[PDB]
């Protein structure tokens, strides 16, 4: 089992290991786990049900292991091959924006997801 | 500013390759005046 | 020469100190894998053989210890 | 000291090694199949 | 009530058999060597 | 019907009853005993979903 | 010597006596009135099914 | 007679007992003194059923039974006090240790042949090292050997000997001046509180045989 | 004699060792209360393996005793 | 004569320093069990037979050094 | 004498050294006490009675190693 | 005066004990603090608590100071 | 001479102490192998090469002590 849930989007609304970035550092969740509730940070993920893997990339959310072994991840957007070039030129404006503006937060978020799209 | 203000500025960080839809830049843009009011009184709408 | 024969009895005992050390280390890996099986109960078939590798090497340090200890003896 | 070192060893493991062979028949034979008997017969019961 | 229910154990335990014959004698000459002194 | 509930009401032993009546009227009861430690599965299986696991580990 | 052992045995049963016999007890209890129950109820079981 | 030889006989009479005398005739329902060897006889079956949990496992349930219940017997019988081992008789107890870790040493060798060296190769692991560790397992594998026995001969010899030299302490303590006489029931007191601590480690090491000993015949039957 | 002495103050000095396993112990018996805390459920699966790893932490303690033994008896 | 009376004093001073170990070792079931209880409110039940069985083993090997400690001191 | 007397006097000493390990043991159980009580706050009532029933026991044990440097005295 | 010299040696000896408290009583304080710091409220509970836990795990090295003193003085 | 022969043995009954470190150390590596595993399930492809680079590593300084004892003992 496994909720994969978003407002648009029921992606994996069976799931055998999931691997995610959390505020706990990276996370896999197998079978039984203990029941969590740990905010995923901004993120790259794979889903894998079976051997068979499906990546993701996501806007960090919320992750909780229900105690019915429902896995409910709740994001706002993700597919990663759809995130991921012009970006990453975007981006370096974006960097750039954070010297001259919460903005610079907003900005800082941005730099980033441009360390995560370089991951990508 | 608040975690889920953070999520917010990623979710749209997000919609930038460029092989995006509408209903996606749809969602990143969208128009609003919060209209801060008061005890009647009744700070401008400023922009969301 | 009774000094020599003393020399072993005393010095048998100044080497069982060191197997201590390996008694704590067999420990603290039990310690990891029942934390770490509580923390994913699935992760137990996994991890299992990693622990005894683990275990074998860790009291293997003790093991080294007490043959040390049995050639003063039996010398 | 008698409960340190005796030199009785080859008298004491003769009895030693015919009390463990006695008890292992006894129990395998006769009085841990009458407790799966116990079991089963409640099963049986709890069946009907 | 006591009733005997066989169990083979001949085909089980023979290997334990085999090392209690084993050191049965053994154990015979050292507790000879022992009772010496 | 009449005599199957007669029966049920005239005898049962449902106060204590002896595993030898049970022997003597099912061979079920030693055959089954019998065939598990012959199989050397001494486990009941069902026996712990009506029945305690009376465990400690 | 061993008689001071013999005292201290002697309280050893007396403790017994006081929390684990008890406890025993109840427990011993316990399980015979399950199996009872158990027993009884698969008894009422198969009359409600003549009756069907 | 002997006094070993007696208290084998003690041995045998009391397991008699708790089989016989324990409930009339077999009553389904369960008499008290029953439940005990009914919940042993469950966590003793559902433990090496969990461990060597072969097909085979319910073969070896009586071994591992009667390994509980000599232990079991034996370290309450060695508790009354004017009272003479068996199991604090080391040699009967080691003796029986070698014998089972031979018979498992045989039992493996039959079980998976000559190849049953490949034990002593514990896992895949880098080359250089791999006759490093069959020589370190090896040396383990036969410190499994005396571990055992002598764990549980070690409990009982040196809780019955520490015992006996705090009695005769408190011997003398009673013994002398009228100040060591106030205070004179909290010596009997910690003697009582160690001799209720020997129970408790006699019965744990029955339990820890009988897993110990499920995990070396684990070893023993399948390969690792 | 001078062996004599030897052997009753080679004895003391085996001691020392016993205390590593004493921590040992607990510390395995630490991690059974940690663990079942943790998962609540984890229980009987981790029970027997916290009674191995008990039994063979006092297993180096037993055999630093041993050679305090052999020393004391000879 | 002296030298064996003082033998036997020394060695049970020595053996006297096996004990720390344990009393630590006691101290550390006992944290566990309050920080697993604070974590669960309601583990306690289970877990205190539990916690005493750990800390009467550990208790064990502080017994069996301080019998070591007699049998060189009283002889 | 000499010998015997000194052998006393160092014996007793070396006793000491025992204490160490439930100085530190106590000081465990009050630090487990005061993470317990500043993790739930309301564990308290149940907790603080384990807390002092570890403390005693550990101070158990370092009694033992005490009493053995009296007698030595 | 080889029992002189003994029962300097013997205040020595016991001198070494005091150690372990240094690092006992650091624990407790150290515990005050961090507890301290993730609740903030919970200092005016803990602090008594805290001060009883101080003054026990201190005693222990108070006892192995006594020792030091009877052994130096006789 | 008597005293130096003694010495041999005794030297090496010394160094048999410094194993014990290296005991500890082993335990600590496998502790981390046994966390790190639960954390991720399936870092352990990567990680084991450099846990048995540390094991290995921890093993040598252990190695350097037993090598003393053993020219004390029989040199």
């Amino acid at each position: 089992k496994l909720q994969f849930a978003l407002p648009h989007e029921t992606l994996y609304s069976e799931v055998t290991q999931v691997n995610l970035p959390a505020k706990s550092g990276r996370i896999g969740v197998l079978a039984n786990h203990v029941p969590t509730v740990e905010q995923l940070l901004p993120g790259v993920v794979e889903v894998m049900e079976g051997s068979n893997s499906k990546k993701f990339f996501i806007s960090g959310g919320f992750a909780t292991v229900q105690p019915d072994s429902q896995l409910c991840v709740t994001a706002i957007e993700a597919p990663l091959e759809s995130f991921s070039e012009n970006i990453k030129n975007l981006l370096a404006e974006a960097k750039k924006n954070v010297s001259s503006s919460r903005e610079a937060a907003e900005a800082a978020i941005q730099v980033e997801v441009l360390e995560n799209l370089q991951s990508v | 500013i608040s975690y889920a203000a953070y999520l917010n500025v990623a979710a749209q960080a997000i919609r930038s390759t460029e092989l995006q839809t509408a209903s996606v830049l749809n969602r990143s843009q969208t128009d609003a005046f919060y209209t801060q009011y008061k005890n009647a009184s009744e700070p401008t709408p400023i922009t969301k | 020469m009774q000094l020599v024969l003393a020399a072993k009895y005393i010095g048998a005992g100044i080497s069982t100190i060191g197997l201590l050390g390996a008694g704590i280390g067999i420990a603290i890996v039990f310690a990891a894998l029942i934390n770490g099986v509580s923390r994913n109960p699935s992760i137990k078939d996994t991890v299992f053989p990693m622990a005894i590798l683990g275990f074998a090497l860790s009291e293997a340090t003790g093991l080294f210890c007490l043959m040390v200890s049995f050639l003063l003896l039996f010398g | 000291m008698p409960q340190l070192v005796p030199f009785y060893f080859m008298n004491q493991l003769t009895y030693g090694f015919l009390l463990m062979i006695t008890l292992l028949i006894l129990f395998s034979q006769f009085f841990l199949p009458m407790i799966l008997r116990l079991y089963v017969s409640r099963l049986f019961i709890s069946k009907l | 009530m006591l009733k005997r229910f066989p169990t083979p154990i001949l085909k089980v335990y023979w290997p334990f058999f085999v090392a209690g014959a084993a050191v049965y004698y053994g154990m015979s000459k050292a507790a000879d060597l022992s009772s010496n002194t | 019907l009449q005599s199957t509930l007669d029966n049920i009401q005239s005898a049962r032993p449902f106060d204590e009853l002896t595993v030898d009546d049970l022997t003597k009227i099912k061979p079920e009861i030693d055959a089954k005993v019998e065939e598990m430690v012959k199989k050397g599965k001494w486990d009941v299986p069902g026996y712990k979903d009506r029945f305690g696991n009376l465990n400690v580990m | 010597d061993e008689s001071i052992l013999l005292l201290t045995f002697l309280g050893f049963t007396g403790l017994v006596a006081k929390y684990l016999a008890p406890a025993y007890k109840d427990f011993a209890d316990a399980r015979m009135k399950k199996v009872s129950d158990v027993l009884n109820a698969s008894r009422n079981k198969h009359v409600e099914a003549v009756k069907d | 007679l002997t006094t070993f030889s007696l208290y084998t006989i003690i041995v045998l009479l009391v397991i008699t007992s708790l089989y016989t005398l324990t409930n009339n005739n077999n009553k389904i329902i369960g008499s008290r003194w029953l439940i005990s060897q009914e919940a042993i006889y469950d966590t003793i079956m559902n433990m090496t059923k969990g461990q060597i949990g072969g097909k085979n496992w319910g073969l070896y349930f009586p071994m591992i039974f009667t390994l509980f219940m000599f232990i079991f017997i034996a370290n309450l019988i060695s508790m009354i006090p004017y009272s003479f081992a068996l199991s604090a008789h080391l040699v009967f107890i080691i003796s029986l240790s070698i014998v089972i870790w031979l018979g498992n040493t045989i039992l493996g060798l039959y079980k998976h042949g000559w190849v049953f060296f490949s034990l002593f190769v514990p896992a895949g692991t880098p080359l250089p090292l791999v006759p490093l560790l069959v020589i370190i397992e090896t040396l383990s594998y036969f410190a499994r050997a005396i571990s055992l026995g002598l764990r549980l001969g070690s409990n009982i010899l040196a809780g019955h000997l520490l015992m006996v030299i705090l009695a005769g302490l408190t011997f003398n303590f009673m013994l002398i001046n009228l100040f060591t006489l106030v205070f004179g029931f909290v010596p009997l007191a910690m003697i009582l509180a160690i001799m209720m601590l020997e129970f408790a480690i006699g019965i744990i090491q029955g339990y820890v045989w009988a897993i110990l000993t499920a995990s070396y015949l684990k070893d023993a039957v399948y390969l690792h």
